[PDB]
């Protein structure tokens, strides 16, 4: 049934204060290896 | 609004602060999100993470963030003083921010302001005696078609009248969580006099794809 | 074609703008998103750049630079450093809320636009700098990014094309000056959000010293639709150098403030009368309209009758299009109070690096407060004008121009109102 | 040879690639006024005094940071260059305190000298000035931050030469203060040299304070014997 009268963005009522960081931590296992500049720090 | 720090027993470098181990794992993920050799970028999220440990920043999270990322503490002080979303003073549990820019001023956000001030018995920048509310005045928060609007913690309460913000305050005092949405009939951004556009159902895939693709 | 406006629902790119349909992967996939992306990735960067420079799409951030050329200086062979595409999702400008709805309701469109753009310039990864206050939108974008990562659309072997691409979400910390592209680049790197000096342009030295292209959400989310439907389809709307569709946020003293997409060269009166439901108290109750938020100068009712809302017809009308954010003030508004509030906003959002803005915006705030109180003389007014002429063009970033323009517009259009206010103060208190 | 041709006030001169406008004008012989620029520090460009005009171009460019290209004619004495200088220095002197008689920098102040040279002759500022809270950084450098113009030679000297990384800017806007944010002493080998490279009287020498005046002191060129550097 095509419903054009209900707001479908209802998930954001359930978000806590640690939702974004936990989502990043769960996503971090799918990421590429980061390129390196050849040094630990610019002050190194 | 003082940008210099004086050492107090409440806010001293020997104030106890340390991240939880789950926050250590989150900090490690934040650091791994950035290129090697540029760990200092992780100053921006992790310090905010420290705020989510306390709700405010004493000068012990700044030194800890500087220590775990090999940056001088003055850079962390610069980051914490440049941005306005980092609380360097102990704010209440429910931090209320009222937008009073011109697209919100035209729709009478000052009415919301005096209603909140009359209800809570406090002024702008003043904390409640029971440390439950803290009312300040901020700039535009990017929901100007839903004017007037306020932000409580990380939630947006938009298109309010004085009655709705009174109801929101009484619901916050009771311990319940109100729904972060507009208090009028509309949901997100549609006109109140019915949907003027986007009434047609979506076409779906394969529509308008040019040849040779 | 000469008559523009009244855009049909078939040609609107931003379906599910109002959020009535599903915002997740399955809801977006049944609307046209993520369809034949691997064909575009295999056709490659030259074809994508040609298809986005054939459409005549300009920068929807507010400067109107051509998107094809701006994405074309970055296309160059590598010198050992990676390439990056960064999406400006700040919208600290008052009146503008379109990209908030784009991110919250159509995040997969933004991710597909990031993938197509990063294929166009050979970018290694994508950085999305969302606003600090937009926690729920950031979480929605992260959920959509994880859903696209799970299906193999991005990450390892993106969309079955052999190309490597990533997406990162970096939350802000509540700064308007971080919306500037060089200040955004500096704020990604963990420093204070202070803009750099061009040259070097970000196409040569950008984030972490790597080649970088900073693009708005609105001009990124429409790139797959341009590359799929065709450049001529996007160029069939509006005037020449005014092609495409634009999102307008109409607010202020209107009956129904709303965000609506429209043809790029729609008349202002038709847009206000049709979508916003009309000005409060009728059309004859109009006093002033700000076409593109606090950066662009205001225009009175005499010009708003026969004006077109594109780039050329607004630069010719001694103002700018900006972000296409309509702020409407009727006869029951104090214009001087509104401009004073705008200058107070500009002095509360100013990085303070370079001298002319750091001193002159505070000077303009004090002078405008005295104007609102009326404790001033007419001979100061032109002096205030000269203050703006000492700020515009002498600053690092364009916040100085964006602060000098409203004062110049208000003075040039309502000098008699200011003079009446100060002479009333003089004849009353003295 | 990779030397390219540029013009300063119509006079042709050879420059190396990567040369700034300021260095080319110095090679011709013109000294463009500057506040934040230093030949031994990194280019910051946050004072906008060096705004010089390139002909056939509708904008002034920062001569301390703009790299020259071929065919450029630099107008160091045109009308809009002087207008930009006067506006920038009017903004600079809008919030400066009236501390000249009680200042150790008086008589050798860069701000006074280029105010007489390139500045205007009167002030249109009819508002209230700011007042920055003072700081303590040791018994060597006397700090009066009401007179600082936020030139950021402090930060660049302490970050690139002294290597302390303990000086910075806290704030955003007209209330941005150059300091240390805590009661920290700026003790270093070269901690006095900031007094040399402060264009205003914000950082003065505490032992020398309130003792003499630069116009009545005889200068004798001599050699240090304190160490073996000479
Ligand atoms: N969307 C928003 O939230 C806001 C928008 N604005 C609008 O944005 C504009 C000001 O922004 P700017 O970025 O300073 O405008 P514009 O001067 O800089 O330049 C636009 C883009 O073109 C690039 N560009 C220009 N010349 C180039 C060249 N020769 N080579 C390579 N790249 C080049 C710049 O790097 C930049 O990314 C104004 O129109 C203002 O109204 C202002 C405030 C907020
Ligand atoms: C003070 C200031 C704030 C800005 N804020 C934004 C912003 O929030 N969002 C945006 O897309 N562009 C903003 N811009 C414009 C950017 O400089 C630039 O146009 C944008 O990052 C990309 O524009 P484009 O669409 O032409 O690629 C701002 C510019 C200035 C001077
Ligand atoms: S114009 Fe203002 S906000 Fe922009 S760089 Fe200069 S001081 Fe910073
Ligand atoms: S620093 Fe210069 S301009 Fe300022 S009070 Fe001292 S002598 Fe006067
Ligand atoms: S104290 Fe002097 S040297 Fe330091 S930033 Fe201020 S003006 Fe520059
Ligand atoms: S003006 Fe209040 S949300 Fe933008
Ligand atoms: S000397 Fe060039 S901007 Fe200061
Ligand atoms: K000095």
């Amino acid at each position: 049934p095509f419903d054009n009268t209900t707001y479908k963005n209802l998930q954001h009522h359930d978000y806590s204060t640690y939702t974004f960081l936990d989502l990043n931590l769960d996503l971090s296992k799918f990421r590429m290896p980061q390129p390196s500049s050849g040094r630990e720090s610019p002050r190194h | 609004a003082l940008f210099v720090h004086r050492d107090t027993p409440k806010n001293n470098p020997e104030t106890p602060f340390d991240f939880t181990p789950e926050n250590y794992k989150r900090i490690e993920a934040i650091v791994k999100n950035y290129p090697e050799g540029h760990k200092a970028a992780a100053v921006l999220p992790v310090l905010d993470l420290a705020q989510r440990q306390n709700g405010w920043l004493p000068i012990s999270a700044m030194n800890k963030v500087a220590e775990i990322l090999q940056v001088p503490p003055m850079r962390v002080y610069e980051v914490a003083t440049f941005y306005t979303m980092y609380n360097r003073k102990p704010v209440g549990k429910y931090h209320i921010q009222v937008c009073t820019t011109t697209p919100c001023m035209l729709r009478n956000s000052d009415s919301i302001l005096e209603a909140i001030q009359k209800k809570l018995g406090i002024k702008v920048g003043e904390t409640t005696p029971d440390k439950l509310f803290t009312l300040i005045e901020v700039e535009c928060l990017g929901a100007c078609v839903n004017a007037p609007m306020v932000q409580i913690n990380d939630n947006y309460y938009e298109d309010l009248t004085p009655k709705d913000i009174e109801e929101i305050i009484d619901e916050l005092k009771a311990g319940k969580i109100p729904k972060p949405g507009p208090r009028s009939g509309r949901f997100s951004c549609e006109p109140a006099g019915g949907l003027t556009s986007l009434t047609e159902p979506p076409k779906g895939p394969g529509f308008g794809v040019q040849a040779g693709l | 074609k000469t008559s523009f406006g009244s855009l049909k629902d078939e040609d609107r790119i931003f379906t599910n703008l109002y959020g009535r349909h599903d915002w997740r992967l399955k809801g977006a996939q049944s609307r046209g998103d993520w369809y034949k992306t691997k064909e575009i990735l295999l056709k490659g960067p030259d074809w994508i750049l040609g298809e986005v420079k054939t459409s005549g799409l300009r920068g929807r951030g507010g400067a109107g630079f051509p998107t094809g050329l701006k994405w074309s200086f970055m296309n160059k062979p590598s010198d050992g450093r990676p390439k990056y595409l960064v999406v400006n999702a700040d919208e600290g400008e008052p009146g503008t809320c379109k990209d908030r709805e784009i991110i919250r309701h159509d995040p997969h469109k933004l991710v597909e636009g990031c993938l197509v753009g990063g294929r166009a310039m050979g970018a290694r990864a994508a950085y999305i700098y969302i606003r600090g206050e937009f926690y729920n939108e950031a979480s929605n974008l992260q959920v959509a990014i994880r859903e696209a990562y799970e299906a193999g659309l991005i990450g390892k072997n993106a969309c079955g094309s052999g190309y490597d691409f990533d997406v990162f979400v970096v939350r802000g910390a509540g700064a308007y000056i971080c919306g500037e592209e060089t200040a955004l680049i500096e704020s990604i790197e963990g420093k204070q959000g202070k803009p750099r000096l061009k040259p070097p342009f970000p196409a040569d030295v950008g984030v972490f010293g790597c080649p970088t292209t900073v693009a708005n959400v609105e001009t990124v989310a429409v790139s797959p639709t341009i590359c799929r439907r065709g450049g001529a389809w996007f160029a069939s709307f509006g005037r020449e150098r005014n092609s495409g569709t634009k999102l307008f946020n109409i607010s202020g003293h209107v009956n129904n403030p709303c965000t609506v997409e429209e043809e790029m060269s729609v008349p202002l009166k038709e847009l206000i009368e049709k979508h916003a439901g009309g000005v409060t108290g009728g059309w004859d109750n109009l006093l002033a309209v700000i076409p593109g938020g606090s950066s662009t100068p205001l225009i009175p009712k005499s010009v708003c009758e026969t004006v077109l809302m594109d780039f050329d017809a607004l630069i010719q009308a001694q103002t700018g299009l900006g972000t296409a954010a309509v702020i409407v003030m009727d006869r029951s508004t104090d214009i001087v109070k509104a401009i004073a509030r705008l200058i107070e906003f500009y002095k509360h959002e100013s990085c303070g690096q370079c001298t002319p803005c750091r001193e002159g915006v505070d000077w303009m705030n004090k002078v405008m407060a005295r104007f609102v109180r009326g404790d001033a003389r007419p001979a100061e007014i032109d002096s205030l004008w000269e203050i703006s002429k000492q700020i515009e063009g002498h600053t690092i970033c364009a916040l100085g121009d964006g602060a000098a323009w409203p004062v110049q517009g208000l003075i040039r259009h309502f000098r008699p109102e200011l003079e009446e206010r100060m002479q009333r103060f003089a004849q009353q208190h003295q | 040879s990779n030397l390219i041709e540029v013009f300063v006030d119509g006079q042709s001169v050879m420059v190396e690639p990567g040369t700034t406008v300021l260095q080319a004008c110095e090679k011709v012989g013109m000294q463009i006024p500057r506040f934040c620029y230093h030949e031994r520090l990194s280019v910051a460009g946050n004072c906008r005094m060096c705004l010089v005009e390139i002909e056939k171009a509708p904008k002034v460019v920062a001569a301390c940071a703009m790299p020259v290209m071929k065919g450029w004619n630099i107008l160091t004495n045109s009308e809009k260059t002087k207008k930009a200088r006067e506006g920038v220095m009017e903004f600079l002197l809008a919030n400066h305190p009236l501390d000249c008689p009680i200042c150790d920098q008086g008589g050798e102040c860069d701000l006074q000298d280029q105010s007489m040279m390139f500045g205007s002759d009167r002030s249109r500022f009819l508002e209230g000035k700011r007042a920055v809270e003072d700081k303590n950084i040791g018994p060597l450098v006397k700090t009066i931050m009401t007179r600082c113009i936020q030139c950021t030679r402090c930060i660049r000297f302490a970050s690139e030469i002294a290597g302390v990384d303990d000086l910075g800017t806290t704030g955003r806007g007209n209330d941005m203060q150059v300091g240390t944010y805590i009661e920290k002493m700026f003790m270093s080998e070269l901690s006095g040299n900031i007094i040399d490279i402060c264009p205003v009287g914000a950082l003065t020498s505490k032992p020398y304070a309130f003792t003499a005046r630069p116009w009545e002191t005889r200068k004798t060129e001599s050699i240090d014997v304190m160490d073996a550097v000479g």
